[PDB]
RNA sequence: ACGAUGUCGACUAGCCGUUGGGAUCGAUCUUAGUGGCGCAGCUAACGCGAUAAGUCGACCGCCUGGGGAGUACGGC
RNA sequence: AGAAUAAGCACCGGCUAACUUCGUGCCAGCAGCCGCGGUAAUACGAAGGGUGCAAGCGUUAAUCGGAAUUACUGGGCGUAAAGCGCGCGUAGGUGGUUCAGCAAGUUGGAUGUGAAAUCCCCGGGCUCAACCUGGGAACUGCAUCCAAAACUACUGAGCUA
RNA sequence: AGUUGGUGGGGUAAAGGCCUACCAAGGCGACGAUCCGUAACUGGUCUGAGAGGAUGAUCAGUCACACUGGAACUGAGACAC
């Protein structure tokens, strides 16, 4: 299937764009602990359908503006 | 046994009034190369009287220690005071490698293919001391076996 | 440390600094000496040291140590100077290579003629 | 390079018989082998752990007349190798091509054991040889050029090789000057008196 | 503030058994149950007992063959600070086999002579010797 | 600004005082403090020793030869 | 055809293998560090005599080692350098016990990839070696599937230490 | 402040603030943005028991430059050794 991303919504200021929070456990080369990174993903949301807090989905696209290259696919949960 | 090697001979001194009064300190070990081994110490006014008493004293308080043919059971670790003493077994084809007290220790000792190392301070006393930890509190099988048989605990 | 320590900030090492800061990384250098003279040691140790103050290419002046029981240098005159610490002189880090470029080396030596740029005997 | 010169000298200074002659008188009745070269020979010397372990790698080096680059390139390829480094090393320098002609009896020393290889007059299976460190592989047959098989030399030291002993891992056809050498010799075909861990220590500092 | 109970279970075995104790006991729990089954099967402790009544209690009797105690050196290798996984061909031999590295695998806690027999890894919970 | 000894939790022989307070039959037990000795263990040694500097776990602060120097410059 | 055409460099108090004499007299000088030299200097400069390397031998510059002396493997903080003057608390780190689920870490396997050379193993060809070269191993990583469920994470329901 | 996003249009072999006119005020940053100094990168090389540390001569892959600063033309391909 086509490979996916989940992660959560931490702005949606922009129009027909949501920022999303993606978190991954990186062990350290050298002292063999999981360290906690982030990565943060500008993504297409046609509807505006996406409120901040919320658990969501994206898969990759062809560019859509620069560093922007990610559409959601569906909301997993939706923040209360 | 008898296999003498000289380890160190160092010169100490008191002072009294009028001056100086020097002293030899003789450390020696003394075994047999089949297992038993043992060290001591000695002081005197002079180094062969030093070197004797240190000679009687080795023969004194020897030590029986169960190694695997030419070699250790394990690899262990050892200390005493500021020394630290790390030992494996080697091959057969690997020499002695080891420095100073610990490979006059192991030659007496009966080992021959030892592979060691030393941590700390380096001073030739307390490293045959941490070295004798080492070598006397070593199990080898069968002695570990104190709980049940042999090749099922292996 | 703990690991987090380590983590937030790992162990570091101080890079070594060069005693020989004149000729960088260069094995020896051309210079020209300004002024030769004599300067006295240290308290233990006792003698009448030779020394040259030198100019060299790197535009640094410093001063070199001069080797072997005689010398011709002079002042202006052309040298190769190599490093090496003098113990005995205060400030004196480097040596004049024997008979290279105007040092001509040391007349009569008979043992261990390479280190004062002696010929052999013949 | 070899070394040259005066080839006692080093028996005297190592203490032991150090085969370096045609070894036809004896050896202590050559150069009285008690004192060790220079005025001062009655001294007790005794020398630390380093020296003995430099004295016996000497000794050997000089036994089997190989230079230091040669002798660690030698070490370094034994150590290479599985099973017992410190014999692999008496092991491989015991295949020399002039050590199994020395040890075939067609030389009385290893320098004149070297001049005959050197000069191109051993063919190790039909063809010519002359450099003396073609290790000898196990099953071959070392033999001489019909030019040279009618030496004197040869003669000579065919029968001083008579009075040795018996090494018995190569056999020689004497009429005809040939020989075969079966295997490499094993630890105890050699002689019990060289401890060779020693250097194994020396290398490893 | 009990960050990590087994080893104050391993701590309680080593400290009672240096003072010369005959039994332990200890809040229990099921992974310091497993451990315990596996001291007793490999022959460090003589046996274990769980107790009833809503706070079970672990009891432990311990084993002395000659007048020093069995477990001459015991200690924990995951701690919760840094949580240690190895494969199989990688799981520690504790002095040289004559010990034992307990290891947490997808098929039980077991040693790791039968860990590496079944071919499986996980985590080393803890050395003994 | 000192116990020249970070905070939290769990285990490990004993004896003698004292402060606030409970239970059992003046004594015994028990609880939170505050002191003097002391077995194991630890330490280079002095010494610590249930108020650990012993045996362990969680997190934090700090050290890397002596002067120059906790000083100069910059910031706050 | 003819032994004919072809040995030098450093060092010798200790570390560090190898020692005596002559000349100097805290001078001339040596030295990597301890240090040596002021009337018997194995430390200076020469001799004999040795010791180590060898068509090379020493010195200089630079890197790692030894250095567990930045200590993940593998150190410390009462008195040697080192516990903030003392609280509260944000991010972060860590988390008592039982049941079930999940499948992110975890573990095992498969597939794609990780260029060739290089390093490594077994061969082969140069008279051997250096050198050239065939096959394997290795590249400890990443991504995609399949399987397992003890431990950590996440979800739900509990219990009282 | 073309700065982050959106809409109509232009432009490219091709997605795209690549360009433009309007619309909203967005975007990045103690998980180190911005700035300063230094530096081609990798397979690899030297060390080390290993874990690591230093480094990027020869050989091979990629990048950039061609007296200095700019610009385009021809062409399948250049902003051209
Ligand atoms: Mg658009
Ligand atoms: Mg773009
Ligand atoms: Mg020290
Ligand atoms: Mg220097
Ligand atoms: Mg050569
Ligand atoms: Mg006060
Ligand atoms: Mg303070
Ligand atoms: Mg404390
Ligand atoms: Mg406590
Ligand atoms: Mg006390
Ligand atoms: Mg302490
Ligand atoms: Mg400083
Ligand atoms: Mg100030
Ligand atoms: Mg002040
Ligand atoms: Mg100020
Ligand atoms: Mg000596
Ligand atoms: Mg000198
Ligand atoms: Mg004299
Ligand atoms: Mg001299
Ligand atoms: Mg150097
Ligand atoms: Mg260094
Ligand atoms: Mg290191
Ligand atoms: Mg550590
Ligand atoms: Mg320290
Ligand atoms: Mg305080
Ligand atoms: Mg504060
Ligand atoms: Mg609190
Ligand atoms: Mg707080
Ligand atoms: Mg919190
Ligand atoms: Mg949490
Ligand atoms: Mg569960
Ligand atoms: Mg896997
Ligand atoms: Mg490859
Ligand atoms: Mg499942
Ligand atoms: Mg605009
Ligand atoms: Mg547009
Ligand atoms: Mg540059
Ligand atoms: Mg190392
Ligand atoms: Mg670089
Ligand atoms: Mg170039
Ligand atoms: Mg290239
Ligand atoms: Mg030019
Ligand atoms: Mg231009
Ligand atoms: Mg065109
Ligand atoms: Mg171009």
């Amino acid at each position: 299937t086509v490979r996916t991303l989940t992660g959560r919504v931490v702005s949606d200021k922009m129009d027909k764009t949501v920022t999303v929070l993606i978190e991954r456990r990186v062990k350290h080369p050298i002292y063999g602990k999981y360290v906690k990174r982030s990565t943060k993903l500008h993504a297409h949301d046609e509807s505006n359908q996406c409120r901040i807090g919320d658990l969501v989905t994206i898969r990759e696209t062809r560019p859509l503006a620069k560093t922007k290259a990610w559409t959601l696919v569906d909301i997993v949960e939706r923040a209360v | 046994g008898y296999i003498e090697k000289l380890v160190q001979v160092n010169r100490v001194a008191k002072t009294v009034k009028g001056g100086r009064i020097f002293a030899f300190t003789a450390l020696t070990v003394v075994g047999d190369g089949k297992g038993r081994v043992g060290f001591g110490r000695g002081k005197a006014r002079e180094v062969p009287a030093a070197i004797q008493k240190a000679m009687e004293a080795a023969r004194r308080n020897m030590i029986q220690v169960d190694l695997n043919g030419t070699t250790l059971q394990y690899p262990t670790k050892s200390a005493h005071g500021a020394s630290k003493v790390y030992m494996q077994p080697a091959s057969e084809g690997t020499g002695i490698i080891a420095g100073g007290a610990m490979r006059a220790v192991l030659e007496v000792a009966g080992v021959q293919n030892v592979l060691a190392k030393c941590y700390g301070s380096t001073n030739p006393v307390n490293v045959v001391y941490a070295t004798f930890k080492g070598l006397k509190n070593m199990q080898a099988p069968e002695a570990v076996a104190a709980k049940r048989g042999k090749s099922v605990e292996e | 440390a703990t690991i987090n320590q380590l983590v937030r900030k790992p162990r570091k090492r101080m890079v070594d600094k060069s005693d020989v800061p004149a000729l960088q990384n260069c094995p020896q250098r051309r210079g020209v000496c300004t002024r030769v003279y004599t300067t006295t040691p240290k308290k233990p140790n006792s003698a009448l040291r030779k020394v040259c103050r030198v100019r060299l290419t790197n535009g640094f002046e410093v001063s070199s140590y001069i080797g072997g029981e005689g010398h011709n240098l002079q002042e202006h005159s052309v040298v190769l100077i190599r490093g090496g610490r003098v113990k005995d002189l205060p400030g004196v880090r480097y040596h004049t290579v024997r008979g290279s470029l105007d040092t001509s080396g040391v007349k009569d030596r008979k043992q261990g003629r390479s280190k004062y740029g002696a010929k052999r005997p013949k | 390079a070899r070394y040259i010169g005066p080839k006692c000298k080093l028996s005297r200074r190592e203490g032991t018989d150090l085969f370096l002659k045609s070894g036809a008188r004896a050896l202590d009745s050559k150069c009285k082998a008690e004192n060790v070269p220079g005025q001062h020979g009655q001294r007790r010397g005794r020398l630390s752990d380093y020296g003995l372990q430099l004295r016996e790698k000497q000794k050997v080096r000089r036994i089997y007349g190989v230079l230091e680059r040669q002798f660690r390139g030698y070490y370094q390829e034994a150590s290479r190798r599985k099973g017992s480094t410190g014999e692999n090393l008496l092991q491989l320098l015991e295949c020399r091509l002039d050590n199994v002609v020395y040890r075939m009896g067609f030389g009385s020393t290893r320098s004149e054991s070297r001049q005959l290889v050197s000069h191109k007059a051993i063919t190790v299976n039909g063809q010519t040889v002359n450099i003396p460190s073609y290790q000898v592989k196990a099953g071959d047959v070392v033999a001489v050029r019909e030019k040279s098989k009618n030496q004197l030399r040869i003669a000579q030291a065919l029968e001083l090789c008579g009075q040795r002993g018996r090494v018995e891992w190569v056999e020689v056809d004497l009429d005809k000057k040939a020989g075969t050498f079966k295997s490499a010799p094993a630890r105890s075909d050699l002689s019990a008196d060289i401890n060779e861990n020693l250097i194994v220590e020396l290398y490893s500092k | 503030s009990m960050q990590d109970p087994l080893a104050d279970m391993l701590t309680r075995i080593r400290n009672a058994q240096m003072a010369e104790k005959t039994v332990v006991s200890m809040p229990s729990s099921k992974l310091k149950a497993a451990v315990a089954k596996v001291l007793k099967d490999e022959g460090y402790i003589a046996d274990f007992q769980i107790s009833s009544e809503v706070k079970p209690q672990l009891s432990i009797e311990l084993k002395y063959f000659e007048g020093k105690p069995v477990i001459e050196e015991v200690k924990r290798i995951s701690r919760p600070g840094l949580r240690q996984y190895k494969s199989v061909e990688q799981l520690p031999k504790v002095r040289g086999g004559l010990g034992v590295s307990i290891v947490s695998t997808n098929k039980g806690v077991m040693t790791d002579r039968a860990a590496r027999a079944a071919g499986v890894g996980g985590e080393v919970l803890c050395t003994v010797f």
